[PDB]
């Protein structure tokens, strides 16, 4: 038990191809177990990061998963959440839009 | 050699005009006596500054700051303007190593919004 939780990214919106650089504030994590979630309906893609990437525990610089569908034609919006390796708990969902082209 | 000390930034780079979210991973900070001030060296005597703007409820976890660029002095220019930026103390204005900063024209007449 301890809520792992996300302050707020520093984007909403990024390229469906992903590979886009974003930053995180979140509550204390540790940077051994710990991992960057996008999530939808049927589809689920971890970030991309090192241990060094996070900042203090408090934040965390990650490049977004490309997507699922790299040839959507709308704004397809998912869920964006925290989820240590060991007992697999997760952060309430942050809304981050992947966008076409 | 200071308790002070800018980490990382999302961005290193944004408009004369100001006003950027811009997310600044810091060391050891209270939300209420830590500055991001923007400056540089007129270079003939005087200087200049300019303060990130960014309310303490901002100062994430005391290592994080989200804040938004202090319009650059010169609005108008034509060409990019390299200047620097530090965290500092309100206290004892205590100044972490600065790191530099790049401020660039505003769009070409931004004021084409379609109209």
């Amino acid at each position: 038990t301890s809520e792992l939780r996300i302050c707020r990214i520093n984007k909403e919106s990024g390229p469906c191809t992903g590979g886009e650089e974003l930053y995180l504030l979140c509550d204390k994590v540790q940077k051994e177990d710990i991992s960057v979630v996008f999530s939808t309906a049927s589809w689920e893609g971890r970030a991309d990061f090192s241990q060094a990437d996070v900042h203090r525990q408090i934040a965390i610089v990650f490049k977004t998963p490309p997507y699922e569908d790299l040839e959507i034609s709308e704004p397809v919006t998912v869920n964006v959440f925290l989820q240590r390796l060991t007992d697999g708990v997760c952060s309430e969902p942050l809304p981050f839009t992947y966008l076409p082209r | 050699a200071s308790n002070l000390k800018i980490v990382r930034m999302d961005r290193t780079a944004g408009c004369v005009t100001g006003g950027e979210e811009i997310y600044l991973l810091c060391d050891k900070v209270q939300k209420d006596d830590i500055q991001i001030r923007f400056y540089e060296e007129e270079e003939n005597g005087g200087v200049w500054e300019g303060f990130g703007d960014f309310s303490p409820t901002d100062v994430h976890r005391q290592f994080a700051i989200v804040f938004k660029t202090p319009k650059y002095k010169d609005v108008n220019i034509t060409k990019p303007a390299s200047v620097f930026v530090q965290l500092r103390r309100k206290s004892d204005l205590e100044t972490s190593e600065p790191k530099p900063f790049l401020y660039y024209p505003e769009i070409k007449d931004k004021e084409e919004v379609q109209r």
